[PDB]
């Protein structure tokens, strides 16, 4: 190009972070959110109660972690569904968390641990 | 019966249906009684109409 390089984009993460979860018929660990406007969601980010992301300081909220790749502009999602869903109850997940900036991980994990979410150590 | 509400796929939530409703009733019924009597004083001496 006129810069010698063009990047078409990293692939968004897949929903492989779930290792164990309750398999109740109506969904035990899955909770349904509604997109905040102009907000992009990817699998692995910690979400507050009102669908928003956890920022610096407010690590205590940490309601759930997203498991879908919602696209904000067209209001649709990774699999074509109108809502964003996260894991918010007892489950075991890989610690591939996406945290904003300033949000330490120890406080976020401790808040999630009190809610039954366990993080299996992952390695690469 | 009712219409299903759409739910999203990834959040595996569903719907359920209400059970049946069974009751019981009973019925009372009317009783009718009629009494008539024949006494010879209504036959003795009386004349059959239409006959001389």
């Amino acid at each position: 190009a006129y810069q010698g390089f063009t990047k078409l984009g990293e692939r968004e993460p897949l929903n492989d972070i779930i290792l164990w979860e309750e398999i109740t018929p109506t969904g035990h660990s899955r909770k349904e959110y509604a997109p905040v406007a102009s907000t992009e969601y990817r699998v692995g980010e910690v979400l507050k109660a009102d669908g928003s992301k956890v920022a610096a300081g407010q690590e205590a909220q940490a309601d759930s972690v997203c498991i879908v790749n919602f696209y904000a502009d067209l209001q649709l999602s990774y699999h074509g569904q109108l809502k964003v869903v996260g894991i918010y109850r007892d489950a075991e997940l890989k610690d591939l968390l996406k945290l904003e900036s300033g949000v330490d991980a120890a406080a976020v994990k401790s808040a999630l641990k009190a809610k039954g979410i366990d993080f299996v150590p992952t390695g690469l | 019966i009712s219409l299903l509400d759409a739910v999203d796929r990834t959040s595996r939530k569903a719907e359920t249906s209400a059970p049946e409703r069974v009751r019981q009733i009973s019925f009372p019924m009317m009783y009718f009684k009629e009494v008539e009597s024949i006494t010879p004083d209504e036959i003795q001496g009386v004349r059959q109409p239409g006959t001389a």
